[PDB]
């Protein structure tokens, strides 16, 4: 596997107030899966 | 124990506080603080 699927940034600096996120961040990766063609519901044969 | 893989929850976990806050003598708008104390069965206190 060398299939690109997307990317996103993270904001970070050494002078940061230590913090944490209370919720699970969500990202959209449906389109590359659709292009690969394996059915989305039967996603039991993939991994990232 | 000792032989469990490092597991992290998907999201946060909730506990009920409405009754204790209302019986404290203050409403939701007031500013307060929440303290958490640990007690292991070892016979000591761990890192809060």
């Amino acid at each position: 596997c060398n299939h690109p699927a997307g990317s996103f940034s993270v904001l970070g600096g050494e002078t940061e107030m230590p913090f944490i996120f209370d919720r699970l961040y969500k990202y959209d990766i449906s389109d590359p899966v659709r292009k690969l063609g394996l059915k989305l519901d039967s996603a039991g044969d993939i991994d990232l | 124990g000792t032989a469990e893989m490092p597991w992290s929850f998907d999201r946060l976990y909730r506990y009920e506080i409405t009754e204790v806050l209302e019986k404290k003598g203050l409403s939701v708008d007031d500013a307060f603080t929440v303290k958490v104390e640990l007690r292991a069965l070892n016979g000591s206190i761990l890192s809060s």
